[PDB]
């Protein structure tokens, strides 16, 4: 029966739960069914949670793991050719024109950079990585560049001074 | 008339009918409360006899009563199923989406054999959903009504074939009974015996006529004079009592070694104990009547008796001889006959009160097995029914069955006639029944006993046709589930008013004249060949001595929707048809004026529908108002009458209850004081009533369209009201909650300037597309970003916004001001979902003008949707200068036959305008057989033709001759019917005159915004990749087959070959489609699609080797 | 009224650069039965001598 | 929403042949009586036959409701297969459908529009047009 | 014939797949039956989600989250053992479940004809009393 039980707590759902929420989980099920036909009519979680001597948040999240799947290959429409698996926004995928305004903020941003000069327009794009996908700091700049930490953050600031004209950055202030 | 709110139409009607219409929700109320056991029902049933009257909760559990152990050493009893009150009223219910419950208190009784004590306790058998007044059910807030279906009766069923190739007229006999097995007598190819039972695959008689331990000498004397009892007899091959006994056995078992003193118990098991094989009351009393045998005592021994049994194998083996009547030795002869099911004497109907004892039993056996099973676990001297009794299953087959059944419905309540028809339906086959694609025709067809007992005029038109039918309207359930109908019976010619209630088989009995038949006006005919319907289905013309039975009145075969039709009796059948499901598809415009013209059954449809709120005693008004009334009665006591002042229906529409009395008013006992949604005045109102010309005018009305005036539009004539819920919920989650706020990132507060401090939208606030109406926001977590997006960040100084704004958006084509913010929250302590610790719901409502598409009806099924609103000025003016309003199309009236409208036309014109017939030669001779009051008549006064007895040519045609003037001298329509029309565009008079009339039509729920529907970008599916369709997302049409097959046959490679990869599944070219159009560059190739990946993917996991060569 | 799912995973949108890559070794592994397998690990990255392949 | 999961029905089928290829693994490694090892293979046999085509051999393996577990020959076969699914056609992007109604002053080359439909079709050409002005 | 997709092919040849080529085309045995972790959703360690087997949820990150953008790309983690690429390769690799015992294709067996009875010029009945022992 160890055995048994074992495996009735091991292979028994989809999802994978160790042997000791199962154990109460099986507790609170017989406590549930227990209050609900002694009681009359259906517990409360706090009074549930005070006879399993624990908090009721701890019961929510215990009834939340007790939710066992559902599948996706049942007709669940009307029609019996409808699958319930079809009518589920992917809200995960590709949103496409998103993808194509990031595109086009891309090189937007490309022509503001060229809009600078060219100390200008390595430092930003060394430092937040644009142009490879590293974001190296001032110092490795300055290290490209032959000159202090320092004057890498004068040139940050001056660069971020230049960018914070709205009369330049109207059109990157459309894009967000 | 004998309704005292009514308005005074005046009918055409010359047959005085006696009875009246009865309380059309008896099938749902006296259903429901035979199953309470109501005190209302106990004495009602106390009345017609029947000296034990049984509810059907006591039936159950008198059934069940009592349960034993297996060693017989315990019993359990049940006794007196009880109910205390309801637990909310029925708006508290239908707010806080609570069932309209009420528990059930059940006096159970345990009982020891070992040494005998009573164990008495009172056990909560659960919270039962009580009905309504108006015969429905609430559950979860919503309102659901459970439909009456239609079965076989359990009986004994004597059906024949003869076959095809030996002509052999073989002869089969299904016994079904209720909850049992099916035993058979069949006849084989060749002169034997088809017994074999509950498909055994192989059974004669004399197996079981021994295993009845009968003789071969014992067979002869109980079948005895036929071919078939010898070739048995010879046929047998298993002779010897018990070896048959042990032969039906090892055919019962096979796979174990026998017993010979079980087989002769487990054939009294299984077919005549009463403990697993019992056939019903209604089905004994069938098999009562069809044998005659138990004719002097009442109904009992619901399982079977071998009297029985021998005596329909010989009616079986009669038929298949051929005989006229068979008397059994013992029981006097009845008529050796076959059995047709369609006949409404072997079709029962189980209504609601059948369906909810059902499931109440299956509920308590499945109790039960957990009752017997634990009895022997437990320990005596500790057990108390309280520890036995487990009410979860039968509290789950409760809820099991009033949601998520078939049989349980949604209220169709877009306006009371459609909630009065949606009771009353009869569903043929279903759920303990025939499938909808496994019956064929025969069901669909109409039986000849339907003339009264279901309408053959309504029923969907789709593939159901004919699997729907609704009630008639005189019907009335029988307490056997029988269909009865009244019948004014005639004697010796004389028709008296003992109306009598008759079932198929008394209608079977006897022959039924009609009620258009000339009476002397003292009970008698005037003719004395007769109109009849004689019993086999037929017509014939009769000596006026023989019938015993008359029609109540006309209509007695229609439905209640069917009934509201006027001039129902030029119409033809197909448009009828559409005229009746027209109907009941109307939507409650902003001023619900009543029909010029009706039938007699639009008053008692509306207060019976209950969708008016009726003066239930007779007082005096004490206060008026717009929400309540305050009636005071004749003793003393006051009561309010509190109005649903735009209530959501369940599809959209408005439910507004304006009231009709005012302040010094004394109403009387069942009158009208507060019209609903479709009503005028008391009576029914699905629509207005329009000027209409049937000219074809310049191809807009073209193959039925119908072009309006503008003056709908602009005087709001035609304006429904859809009220929409939106609903959002906040829920907890693992990165943290959900909360509802104001704050909601990257966002201004131009868009946030409408809802309030706390998120939700204000009340009044106007929307549009797209806007907010619950901001709504959730932890979205913390995400490394894209470099680009850091690089804004950092220029504008805005940070990560971490939470994910998810709101509540309003979404497409949706709009109109906000008018109630439902909101509950789990803090507030309400019962909430699992999670979820606020409910918001937003009632959004639009006042949607009438608009070009609009899908217009007349009462005859003459449909279509508006082609286009003219102004009033070019629109076809009559010649005194009222524009009409609607044009319909000329064409569409012949070759569909429903001229029915057009006489509805004329006779609306003629009840627009008033009469005064002269009078100086008194009646007109096509005025004599036309009721008084009538030679004259003021305008804008409303009649009513009823269905089968009401207005003709003649009298029509002669009324259209004096038809008063306007207020000049003007004449308008001439004494065809026509009149003379200037074109409102051109200016020139239309060369012939043309009908004109006032038509009564309605505005149906079948409206443009409701479909029109595009989608260029949305959502996408989730296993597949293919766009989400359905107007519940932004949505794409399914490019079926055929069209596949049409663009192939257009040879268009191309275009097929972009519907079916890049705006379908190629997931990389949609992106490309989308950069390559709005960069206005050429549209790359389309790549390989998603769906066949998927199919190569599948089959190479198939262990199939899918290479695809290329070379 | 329309049920939504996500499938538990971040999808980005970026450029697949087939050129701008971290440089990487190659590692052969050989298993019991003489399998050989070569696992790309980074450059700078500390190799396992065992690998389940 | 609400954390409500949904499964794919395969992964019991693979979830079974998984367990009871790790027991046929065990009990071998073990060393038991050959009634319980030939047992174990003829339920890995069953298992996987189902896990290809399930009610092929034998009864069906259901699961809740007794509703049979689509099984990997059933997204081939019958009417919800891919063959005839994907036979059956595929919904559409820039599609959409509304009610009709006539046209008679139109040119028979011509078809009338809603507007408020119009621009939900040709929303990326409006884009490009209004973005290029 | 190469299965790159370059929507040329002009032939397609279906075949019996051997078991060399099912532990050919796969990305490791998974051996375990657990889908997804109870608490942290995450896919469980080789068994029927595993990202070491299939591919990573997330795009071009490794399981620990070590490596997490594109320039590492086509290595594989030495930690978390899951190599880099991007989401949609788990809609492409296969993999394969090792047996203890062997099996025969029930497409073979309860076919009419049975093919491996024809093959072998066996019953039907001689299989399902062979191979259900
Ligand atoms: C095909 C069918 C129902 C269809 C959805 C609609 C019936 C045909 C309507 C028509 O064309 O006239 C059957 O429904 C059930 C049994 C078998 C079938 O089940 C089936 O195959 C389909 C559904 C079975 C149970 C559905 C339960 C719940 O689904 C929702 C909520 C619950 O019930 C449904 C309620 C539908 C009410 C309809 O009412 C009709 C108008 C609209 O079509 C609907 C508003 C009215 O014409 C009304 O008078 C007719 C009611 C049907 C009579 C009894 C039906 C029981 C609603 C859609
Ligand atoms: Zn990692």
């Amino acid at each position: 029966r160890q055995a048994i039980t074992r495996a009735m707590a091991d292979q028994a759902r989809t999802i994978r739960i160790p042997v000791h929420m199962v154990e109460v989980i099986n507790k609170l099920g017989r406590i549930q069914r227990e209050l609900l036909q002694d009681l009359g009519r259906e517990p409360t979680p706090e009074e549930l949670a005070k006879e399993m001597d624990i908090t009721p948040e701890k019961v929510l999240e215990i009834q939340q793991y007790a939710r066992e799947p559902i599948s996706l290959d049942q007709t669940i429409g009307d029609e019996g050719d409808s699958q319930l698996g079809d009518f589920i926004e992917d809200s995960e995928a590709v949103v496409a024109v998103d993808a194509v305004s990031f595109t086009l903020l891309q090189d937007q941003l490309q022509s503001v950079l060229d809009t600078l000069s060219e100390r200008e327009a390595g430092v930003v794009r060394l430092r937040f990585g644009l142009t490879d996908g590293q974001p190296r700091t001032l110092d490795e700049i300055g290290q490209v560049y032959g000159v202090t930490r320092e004057r890498i953050r004068q040139i940050e600031s001056k660069t971020m001074s230049k960018l914070r004209h709205p009369s330049r950055s109207q059109v990157l202030r459309d894009y967000l | 008339n004998s309704v005292p709110g009514a308005p005074n139409r005046v009918s055409f009607a010359k047959l005085r009918e006696p009875l009246e219409v009865p309380g059309l929700l008896d099938v749902q109320t006296d259903s429901f409360e035979w199953l309470i056991g109501s005190p209302r029902w106990r004495e009602s049933a106390a009345e017609r006899g029947d000296v034990n009257p049984v509810g059907g909760l006591e039936e159950v559990l008198y059934e069940l009563s009592p349960i034993e152990d297996f060693s017989g050493s315990m019993s359990l009893s049940f006794s007196d199923p009880r109910f205390d009150d309801v637990k909310a009223p029925v708006d508290e219910c239908k707010d806080k989406d609570m069932t309209y419950a009420a528990p059930l208190f059940v006096t159970a009784e345990f009982i020891n054999n070992n040494t005998g004590e009573i164990k008495s306790q009172t056990v909560f058998m659960g919270d039962f959903p009580m009905m309504t007044e108006k015969g429905t059910f609430i559950i979860n807030g919503t309102e659901r009504v459970v439909v009456s279906q239609l079965v076989r009766s359990p009986g004994v069923y004597f059906d024949e074939t003869i076959d095809k190739s030996t002509d052999k007229t073989l002869h089969s006999v299904k016994v079904i009974p209720s909850r049992g097995a099916w035993l058979e007598f069949d006849v084989d190819k060749r002169d034997t015996v088809g017994v074999r039972i509950d498909r055994k695959r192989r059974q004669p008689v004399t197996v079981l006529l021994k295993a009845l331990g009968w003789t071969s000498e014992q067979i002869v004397e109980r079948f005895g004079f036929s071919e078939i009892m010898r070739s048995t007899l010879e046929k047998d091959n298993t002779v010897g009592t018990d070896e048959a006994l042990l032969d039906i056995y090892r055919k019962l078992r096979p796979g174990e070694p026998p017993t010979k003193e079980s087989a002769q118990t487990l054939l009294e098991n299984l077919f005549f104990k009463e403990k697993r094989y019992d056939l019903a009351r209604v089905g004994r009393y069938k098999v009562n009547k069809k044998l005659g045998l138990h004719v002097g005592e009442p109904i009992t021994s619901s399982t079977l008796t071998e009297e029985d049994v021998v005596a329909t194998i010989e009616y079986l083996v009669r038929l298949h001889e051929g005989q006229t009547t068979m008397t059994v030795p013992g029981g006097v002869e009845v008529p050796v006959e076959t059995d047709d099911i369609d006949h409404f004497g072997n079709r029962r109907l189980r209504t609601v009160g059948e369906l909810i004892q059902n499931q109440i039993r299956v509920g308590m056996s499945r109790m039960e097995r957990v009752v017997r099973e634990r009895m022997t676990t437990q320990d005596v001297e500790a057990i108390t029914p309280q520890t036995l009794i487990n009410i979860r299953p039968v509290v789950a087959a409760i809820k099991e069955f009033f949601g998520t059944s078939q049989l349980s419905q949604f209220m169709d309540q877009n306006n009371p006639l459609s909630g009065l028809t949606h009771k009353r339906r009869l569903l043929a086959l279903g759920p303990g029944g025939l499938s909808r694609e496994r019956a064929g025709l025969e069901v669909r067809d109409v039986h000849p006993s339907h003339y009264g007992r279901m309408c053959p005029i309504e029923t969907p038109e789709g593939p159901n046709i004919g699997l729907i039918g609704s009630l008639s309207v005189y019907a009335r359930v029988n307490p056997f589930g029988f269909i009865e109908t009244p019948y004014r019976k005639v004697v010796d010619g004389v028709v008296s008013d003992e109306i009598v209630y008759l079932t198929a088989d008394e209608e079977d009995r006897h022959v039924v004249a009609q009620a258009n038949s000339p009476i002397d006006a003292d009970g008698r005919f005037v003719e004395p060949r007769v109109l009849v319907r004689r019993k086999a289905g037929e017509v014939e013309y009769v000596p006026s001595s023989e019938v015993d039975y008359m029609d109540v009145s006309p209509r007695q075969m229609v439905s209640v929707a069917t009934a509201m039709i006027p001039f129902l009796e030029h119409d033809d059948a197909n448009r009828a048809l559409m005229g009746a499901n027209m109907q009941r598809q109307a939507v409650p415009l902003v001023r619900s004026e009543a029909p010029l013209v009706g039938t007699g059954m639009e008053l008692r449809a509306a207060i019976d529908a209950g969708d008016v709120v009726v003066a239930e005693e007779s007082g005096v008004i004490e206060e008026v108002s717009a929400d309540y009334i305050t009636v005071m009665h004749d003793n003393g006591t006051r009561r309010t009458y509190r109005m649903r002042k735009f209530a959501r229906s369940n599809h959209g529409t408005c439910a507004n209850q304006c009231p009709i009395v005012d302040a010094g008013d004394r109403v009387e006992a069942g009158q009208v004081i507060a019209d609903g949604p479709c009503t005028d005045d008391g009576e029914m109102a699905l629509g207005k009533n329009l000027l209409v010309a049937i000219m074809p005018w310049e191809g807009h009305n073209y193959e039925d369209a119908i072009i309006l005036s503008n003056r709908l539009v602009e005087e709001d004539v035609l304006t429904s009201i859809h009220i929409e819920e939106h609903e959002i919920d906040a829920r907890d989650t693992k990165l943290g909650a959900e909360e509802i706020t104001r704050d909601i990132p990257n966002i201004s507060d131009e868009v946030l300037a409408d809802l309030d401090e706390r998120g939700i939208v204000r009340i009044g606030a106007e929307v549009r597309d797209g806007d907010i109406l619950v901001g709504k926001v959730t932890p979205k977590g913390e995400t490394e970003l894209t470099p680009e997006e850091r690089l804004l960040r950092a220029i504008f100084g805005e940070k990560a916004r971490e939470v994910r704004d998810t709101s509540l958006k309003v979404p497409h084509g949706e709009s109109g001001k906000v008018i109630g913010i439902r909101v509950f929250s789990r803090e507030d302590e309400d019962e909430l979902p699992a999670g979820v610790n606020e409910l918001v719901r937003v009632y959004v409502a639009q006042k949607r003008k009438i608009s070009d598409g609009d899908k217009l009806a007349g009462r005859h099924g003459n449909k279509g949707v508006i082609g286009k609103i003219l102004p009033v000025e070019d629109m076809p003016f009559l010649a005194d200068g009222t524009p009409v309003d609607i044009i319909l199309n000329t064409h569409g009236v012949p070759r569909r036959m429903n001229i029915g409208q057009i006489l509805e036309t004329h006779l609306g014109w003629c009840a627009h305008s008033g009469w005064k017939v002269d009078a100086a030669k008194g009646v007109p001779d096509w005025a004599a057989r036309l009721p008084d009051e009538l030679l004259e008549a003021q305008p804008n006064a409303i009649v009513s033709t009823p269905v089968f007895d009401g207005a003709q040519e003649a009298e029509l045609q002669g009324l259209l001759s004096c038809t008063l003037p306007n207020r000049d001298g003007d004449v308008l329509v001439d004494a065809d019917g026509k009149a003379m029309l200037f074109d409102g565009r051109s200016g020139e008079p239309f060369p012939y005159p043309v009908t004109v009339g006032y038509m009564y039509i309605m505005k149906l729920h079948h409206l443009v915004d409701d479909k029109i529907h595009a989608r260029s970008t949305g959502p996408y599916s989730m296993i597949t990749q293919q766009p989400l369709g359905g107007k519940a997302q932004f949505g794409g049409q399914r490019f079926g087959e055929m069209e596949c097959w049409a663009m192939q046959a257009y040879g268009a490679a191309y275009t097929l070959q972009e519907l079916l990869t890049i705006k379908s599944d190629d997931t990389v070219g949609r992106v490309k489609v989308y950069e390559a159009i709005v960069k206005g560059e050429n549209i790359p190739e389309p790549g390989i699609p998603e769906s066949f990946k998927v199919l190569l993917k599948e089959l190479q996991s198939l262990c199939l080797n899918v290479e695809v060569l290329s070379s | 009224r329309v049920l939504r799912g996500s499938r538990l995973g971040a999808v980005s949108y970026e450029t697949d650069r087939n050129h701008d890559l971290a440089p990487r070794q190659i590692a052969r592994y050989r298993t019991d039965n003489g399998e050989e397998f070569e696992v790309p690990f980074a450059d700078d990255a500390e190799i396992p001598g065992t690998w389940l392949c | 929403d609400g954390g409500r999961f949904a499964t794919s029905d395969l992964n019991d089928l693979y979830r079974r042949v998984i367990n009871r290829n790790n027991r046929l693994k065990r009990l071998i490694d073990l060393g038991a009586p050959e009634i319980i090892v030939n047992n174990e293979k003829r339920m890995l046999q069953e298992s996987v036959d189902a896990l290809f085509d399930n009610g092929r051999r034998g009864r069906p393996v259901t699961g809740p409701g007794n509703r049979p577990l689509k099984s990997l020959s059933d997204l081939l076969k019958g009417k919800q297969g891919r063959f005839r699914q994907n036979l059956l056609g595929k919904r559409v992007d820039y599609s959409g459908r509304s009610v009709i109604v006539v046209g008679p002053q139109l040119k028979l080359h011509q078809c009338g529009l809603p507007k408020l439909m119009a621009l939900e079709l040709f929303k990326p050409f409006v884009m490009k047009r209004l973005v290029d002005l | 014939g190469a299965m790159l997709d370059v929507n040329f092919f002009d032939e397609l040849r279906i075949g019996l797949a051997t078991a060399e080529d099912i532990r050919q085309w796969s990305y490791g045995e998974v051996k375990k039956p657990e889908t997804i972790n109870y608490r942290t959703l995450k896919p469980e360690k080789d068994g029927l989600f595993c990202e070491k087997i299939f591919g990573p949820t997330r795009d071009w990150e490794c399981y620990c989250g070590k490596y997490k953008r594109v320039r590492f790309k086509g290595i594989i983690c030495e930690r978390c053992g899951v190599e880099v690429t991007r989401a949609k390769v788990r809609r492409e690799r296969m993999g394969h479940i090792e047996l203890a015992a062997p099996v025969t294709h029930i497409w073979y067996f309860k076919g009419v004809p049975s093919r491996l009875g024809y093959l072998l010029d066996l019953a039907p009945k001689d299989l399902e009393k062979i191979i259900y022992f």
